[PDB]
DNA sequence: ACGGCGAATACCC
DNA sequence: GGGTATTCGCCGTGTACCTCTCCT
RNA sequence: AGGAGAGGUA
């Protein structure tokens, strides 16, 4: 369809690597020396590879256009353009046949598996150290065996002649172009239907399917051995020149020479009838020397350049952190581009940003041309570039003309998540920084102590359009891994907020009667009246409610004068009551909730930015500050220290006597000091909270207006233990190892630190910062993993009839509840009904759970439901809308061509560096990681009983034999405890031992439903710990690419136990369905791999190589001779085509509607 | 985001993908027509905002007439 | 500060050049791809990986088309994938593409 | 340097 | 013959950016 | 034009 639709990988035949090449080189001469022209046939030829100036022969006769078809008479060089050295190959005819690395050393050896012989005796036929009998011959002998070339005279005065045996890689290679394939599957099939797989009935399962493989495609075994070698275009192993006359030539130039330069030799070595013990030691020259162009590392040492550094082959252009898969094919940097530093520009709307007029004219320079070329300023674009450069002023509104509606995006240095890039309106600014809205960089985790941003231009329309449409920043209101939102103002609009709305008792102004709020500003502007003065106002406004209903609040409240002067930024639809109390981070962002979720998008991005200018205003207005008085050391500390010192004499005074060992010198001295630092904690509260005053007969406490309290308990920023260690005492330290230094810091940083007590803090500080930069490897790699596991699912469509799902309880820790089953259950859709206690139902089946229904799960006493879980989803090669849920984003239900892969793997990755003591057990869960000495389940059921020899193998009498008989046997080491008694009645899944939880124990013992609880309450248990917050229908979508696989138990047109994909078992057994009637369809069992199993194992090898192991996977894909329909994310981003999501999927939808609607 | 929503938009048309397909034939059609490079270089708006405004006023277009075939 | 609108490019890979010392061009990374997959921007990314920086017919056209206000796009195929298919051939394999008959 | 995985081979059931 | 029990090799280990000299 | 070593920013 007027494009390729696979991309297959095969083998090639001598035959075909002939047809590549345009002719043969053979002498290793690369230039000119004094001129710069190619040689007569080197390898940079023009007669091979092409002319060098786009339409001209080489020596000039024919340079023109005029003629197109011409080859010349003079040269052999052919009048064309210069781009056909990109493309255009030559070969090198070799005269000794060589094997190909790759298919002699990449584990397993496709060369040592075909003639069943160890990769040690192949290797030395294969480099001249052993001989091969080729044929036995009616002489006795074996066929493949080892002759030394000492022992190759064993009867030379009785063997002779009429027998072949040689060495090198011709004897490989008559090895294999005569070998039955038809008659080894059928001695060989006689040899796997023994059904004793012990031993040997493992390592011949593997042989048959090798031979197999070579049957179905088309490819000679005997093709893994070369006898032609192919040279890669001229213009991609290039020959620029250097400063002062040199060249910086290739590597892939030194080892095309290294070849040329020993086939020569050897083949004019051969003319001469030289001896045989030299021209051996040539062969096996000119077989390292392309093992080195193929890949130098994998045999030899390290065959070395001029600098001391190896060389780089063909198979290092391709592979790895710096090959072509990454770093050119998943990469690209790219045009109209920029970069800078960000300053704070804190008079922006959310949807735009602050763009210097020195980068702006850069990323629009051709906009600007068009628009000068056509509102009559320049005439050709000559004159429109030159008066771009003398930036005259015709120009500098033009400019602002062009960017007026014109989106970028701006983007971080590590991008964790998506909203790492929004999309913005540029306004031009001078200077030289960025302006960054002050609530967008929470999202980009951006702050303004020195980094920097990227800026991308959009070109198209489609693309204009999807940077307003999708990425603009005032969409990104919730986040998507939760749906709390990431525009609530965070630390000097908190406190400004915080202040104005506290309240003081006796004020100036107190018990005032206002009725607006024109009232109470007209009134505070004057200076009379107290911005904490308790009034009385009258409100009247609307209120919609959680049905939507829309009632109406009156009356007369009790405020304060700050509240009532935020009455004014309040949108219609939201009461009073929200901004009636003190606004600590909480409570603003539940307005912000409030306002999304019962007013909408911009009703929120208004109230937002309103609330950013009145927090920037108070705490301004406010003049607040820091001091060295605001850290007040409480009265008590140092008799609380004096304390714990004289019961730590004490404890020594026990130890000197010899009374306690371990006790007396430690976790008793260390308790002592652990008890006292929270003592000290504790009274330096109570110091900097209360407060006093006395005026009218008012001796009392008050709540404090100190700063550093006030920065606090606003949330806005600081800890308890941060002020712990300012006015307080610092405790106890560790040395790195962890344990405790047992004499502790009496004293904060306002009295000063000694210098003993200044080293011993050190330990720890350097132990932070050093887990800190060597830990952000180890979350990343996570991440990646993640992307390539779960990369290809996408919402494809709205409903696959299931009714299966998990029952979803309280997750309690078995001491208390520690989640609700609300919060747990809402996005959620039921897949059962829900009927209650007593007889009737609430909800029906299908019911997509939201705030409004889940009241009635916990006001009606219902403890555990039925969800539709992606796990149990039915759709094929994707998810619907209906089991995935709510899109935690837009608080709906999804849409399709939804990307929820990636949306969920860099929401488990993106708070990777916040865990780590962790992110080990993530790792060995999303691995799947069969622990080290797990426990022994019940395979049967029946009674229990046992029996041993102490020979380390106590077995199993699981047989009851009391219903009959019964084979119930097993084993284990004699050094561990059977968790089943002596006796017992244990089915599928008990546990006859303890220790930790096989996850492959899980699967096939009890079922898909206890391997999904364990892992969702597992994964969910580590990010809590650290008050890290991802939705479960997040590790849902990742463990479904875990479960894709199965084990063969029927067959109807496949083998028996050897694997195979679900979406492959699923379709012919659908076609039995049709074709016979259910023709034994084929049954299975479901098995589990990790994360980079499960990528390996794809059906697509563009996909697998381009994450790890490129050699391991491409040359089995060549020898299976794979197809790749491309048919996914990455595959069709290699390939530059739309991805099928998104954007991507509606063009084809409703393109779809339009050959219809013209029929 | 001066006077164009997209909560505007998702009134009448799905998925906030559909509204991307929809609003870019709509603008091409524009820009395939003139628009502009005679007489209103600073008069007019961007074809993509006109094209994404048509739809939150149920004005000169509706998704099923942005055919045209 | 470093803004680049089109400079000039490598040769063995025909992308931008980088580091603002030459003319630079910012590396649009994998993980700022995963994003705009996360997004849904398909139209986004198909030029960011092909029209603006190594679909060599497709660079021209789009600037011509730019400064004379049009709108066409053909993304014919990143060269850098020519030269990976070209230097895996390079070894003894066939990589090709195909049409699907069957 | 560290880890985890997989084919290889020698030492006992 | 069968089944472990080391033994040894292979593949992997975050993103973007700036500067210098030195080699080719 | 490309690669090494060394430093630095976020
Ligand atoms: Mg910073
Ligand atoms: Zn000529
Ligand atoms: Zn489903």
């Amino acid at each position: 369809s007027k494009k390729f639709d696979i991309i297959k990988i095969s083998l090639a035949s001598p035959e075909v690597i002939r047809s590549w090449s345009h002719g043969e080189v053979k002498k290793p001469e690369t230039i000119n020396y004094r001129t710069f022209k190619p040689e007569r046939d080197g390898l940079f030829c023009a007669k091979i590879f092409g002319p060098i100036k786009d339409y001209e022969c080489l020596c000039g006769k024919y340079k023109r256009l005029k003629h197109r078809g011409v080859v010349c008479e003079r040269c052999g060089v052919e009048v064309e353009q210069a781009k056909v050295r990109r493309e255009r190959m030559g070969h090198i005819d070799l005269v000794c046949p060589v094997v190909h690395i790759w298919y002699l050393k990449s584990l397993p050896s496709r060369i040592g598996l075909f003639l069943d012989m160890p990769l040690k005796n192949v290797e030395k036929v294969l480099y001249f150290e052993s001989y091969i009998v080729t044929d036995p011959g009616m002489t006795p002998l074996e066929k493949k065996q080892l002759l030394t070339d000492e022992e190759y005279a064993e009867a030379l005065e009785n063997y002779g002649y009429e027998f072949e045996a040689s060495m090198g890689a011709e004897a490989i290679r008559d090895l294999l172009a005569d070998t039955d394939i038809e008659s080894e599957i059928e001695l060989l099939q006689a040899e796997c239907e023994e059904s004793k797989s012990t031993a040997k009935k493992e390592k011949a399962i593997k042989r048959l399917r090798l031979l197999e493989t070579f049957q179905a495609s088309g490819n000679k075994p005997e093709w893994m051995v070369m006898t032609v070698l192919p040279v890669l275009p001229p213009d991609l192993r290039p020959l620029v020149p250097i400063e002062g006359g040199r060249f910086a030539t290739s590597d892939l130039n030194d080892l095309y020479r290294r070849v040329i330069n020993r086939n020569n030799r050897l083949k004019k070595l051969l003319d001469l009838n030289a001896p045989d013990i030299i021209v051996r030691n040539e062969k096996r020259m000119l077989q390292e020397a392309v093992d080195a162009l193929l890949d130098n590392g994998r045999r030899g040492r390290a065959v070395t350049g001029s600098n001391k550094r190896p060389l780089k082959s063909l198979a290092d252009m391709i592979k790895g952190k710096q090959g072509r898969f990454r770093q050119n094919l998943l990469g690209k940097r790219v045009d109209y581009s920029g970069r800078s530093v960000i300053t704070v520009g804190p008079s922006l709307r959310l949807h735009e940003c602050g763009l210097p007029k020195k980068m702006a004219l850069e990323l629009f320079k051709p906009f600007v041309y068009s628009k000068l070329r056509l509102g009559g300023h320049a005439t050709t674009i000559k004159q429109a570039k030159r008066m771009v450069e003398l930036e005259e002023a015709v120009v500098w509104d033009i400019l602002e003309t062009v960017i007026n509606e014109h989106p970028v995006l701006l983007n971080r240095a590590p991008t964790l998540h998506r909203l790492g890039i929004q999309a913005f309106e540029p306004r031009l600014i001078e200077g030289k920084a960025i302006q960054l809205h002050p609530l967008v960089c929470a999202a980009f985790n951006a702050d303004f102590d020195g980094d920097q941003m990227a800026v991308h231009v959009p070109l198209t329309v489609e693309s204009q359009l999807e940077a307003r449409v999708l990425m603009m920043s005032t969409n990104n209101i919730l986040s998507p891994a939760s749906g709390q939102p990431i525009i609530t103002p965070t630390q000097d609009i908190v406190l400004g907020l915080y202040y104005i709305t506290r309240e003081k008792e006796g004020a100036r102004g107190e018990g005032k009667l206002f009725s607006s709020y024109e009232d109470v500003s007209r009134a505070y502007n004057s200076g009379t009246i107290d911005i904490h003065a308790k009034i009385k106002l009258r409100i009247d406004r609307q209120v919609f409610d959680t049905k939507g209903n829309t009632y109406n609040e009156k009356g007369v409240v009790n405020t304060t004068v700050g509240r009532a002067l935020l009455l004014n930024i309040l949108p219609e639809g939201l009461s009073f009551s929200l901004l009636n109390k003190v606004l600590v981070k909480k409570e603003i962002s539940k307005i912000i909730n409030q306002a999304f979720r019962v007013l909408g998008g911009k009703a929120t991005v208004v109230l937002a930015d309103k609330l950013m200018y009145a927090g920037f205003k108070y705490s301004t207005l406010s003049g607040v500050s820091v001091g060295v008085d605001d850290m007040t050391i409480p009265d008590n500390k140092e008799a609380k220290i004096e304390e714990a010192e004289k019961e730590i004499k004490q404890i020594t005074e026990q130890y000197q006597s010899s009374l306690i060992t371990e006790n007396e010198r430690y976790n008793n001295i260390i308790n002592i000091w652990s008890k006292t630092s929270d003592e000290v904690g504790a009274s330096m509260m109570d110091a900097i909270s209360k407060d006093t005053v006395s005026i009218n007969g008012e001796k009392k406490e008050i709540e404090s207006f100190n700063s550093v309290y006030m920065m606090a308990k606003s949330g806005a920023r600081g800890s308890y233990n941060q002020m712990r260690q300012l006015a307080g005492m610092r405790g106890l330290m560790a040395k790195p190892d962890g344990t405790m230094i047992e004499t502790a810091i009496t004293a904060n940083f306002r009295e000063g630190l000694s210098v003993l007590q200044y080293f011993t803090s050190t330990h720890g500080a350097r132990k932070g910062l050093a887990d800190t930069a060597l830990k952000t490897a180890n979350a990343g790699y996570l991440t990646r993993r993640l992307v390539d596991v779960a990369q290809d699912l996408v919402v494809i469509e709205e409903d696959c009839g299931t009714d299966d799902g998990l029952m979803f309880s309280a997750i309690v820790e078995d001491g208390e509840v520690k989640v609700p089953l609300v919060e747990r259950a809402l996005g959620r859709t039921l897949a059962a009904d829900v009927v209650t206690e007593k007889g009737v139902v609430l909800l029906e089946a299908g019911t997509l759970l939201d705030e409004n229904l889940v009241e009635l799960l916990d006001d009606n006493g219902i403890d555990m439901i039925k969800v539709r879980s992606p796990i149990t989803c039915k759709t094929r090669r994707g998810l619907c809308a209906k089991c995935y849920g709510r899109d935690l984003a837009r608080e709906r239900q999804v849409n399709v061509g939804e990307s929820v892969g990636v949306i969920a793997a860099q929401s488990i990755g993106e708070p990777g560096t916040q865990l780590t003591m962790g992110l080990p057990r993530v790792a060995e869960l999303f691995e799947a990681r069969r622990p080290k000495d797990a426990a022994i389940l019940s395979p049967c059921d029946g009674m229990v009983r046992l029996g041993n020899r102490d020979t380390k193998e106590k077995q199993r009498i699981e047989i009851i034999d009391k219903n009959g008989h019964i084979v119930e046997e097993i084993l284990l080491p004699k050094s561990r405890h059977l968790v089943v008694f002596d006796g017992e009645q244990v089915s599928r899944g008990d546990v006859l031992a303890d220790g930790p939880t096989d996850p492959h124990d899980l699967l096939k013992y009890k079922g898909l439903e206890e391997f999904a609880d364990y892992i969702l309450i597992e994964a969910q248990s580590v990010y809590r710990m650290q008050g890290v917050v991802i939705n479960d229908k997040h590790i849902e979508t990742i463990v479904r690419q875990m479960l894709r696989k199965a084990v063969i138990l029927d067959e109807g047109d496949s083998k028996f136990v050897k694997d195979e994909s679900i979406e492959l078992v699923r379709i012919l057994e659908e076609n039995d369905k049709l074709r016979k009637q259910g023709k034994k369809e084929v049954e299975y069992e479901l098995v589990l791999m990790g994360i980079t199993r499960s990528s390996l194992s794809t059906e697509s090898f563009l996909s697998a190589a381009s994450f790890q192991e490129t050699t391991r996977v491409l040359t089995e894909a060549s020898i299976n001779s794979q197809i790749d329909n491309l048919r996914g994310l990455k595959e069709n981003v290699l390939i530059g085509r739309l991805i099928p999501a998104g954007t991507g999927l509606a063009v084809r939808k409703e393109s779809a509607k339009i050959e219809k609607m013209r029929e | 985001m001066a006077r164009v929503t997209v909560e505007d938009c998702l009134d009448k048309v799905e998925t906030r993908f559909d509204l991307v397909v929809l609003a870019s034939m709509r603008a091409n059609k524009i820009l395939k027509n003139g628009y502009s490079e005679s007489m209103e270089n600073e008069k007019k708006e961007k074809a993509t905002v006109v094209a994404l405004r048509e739809i939150a006023e149920s004005e000169i277009t509706s998704e099923q007439i942005l055919r045209n075939e | 500060m470093h803004a680049r609108s089109t400079g000039s490019y490598s040769l063995v890979t025909q992308q931008p050049l980088g580091g603002k010392a030459q003319f630079g061009g910012q590396r649009f990374g994998e993980m700022e791809v995963w994003a705009l997959q996360a997004y849904g921007a398909a139209y986004t990314l198909r030029e960011m990986l092909t029209v603006k920086s190594d679909d060599i017919a497709g660079r021209s056209k789009m600037y011509k088309n730019i400064v004379d206000g049009k709108l066409t796009m053909n993304v014919d195929v990143p060269e850098s994938f020519n030269v990976l298919r070209n230097e895996v051939r390079a070894l003894g394999i066939d990589m090709d593409f195909d049409y699907s008959s069957e």
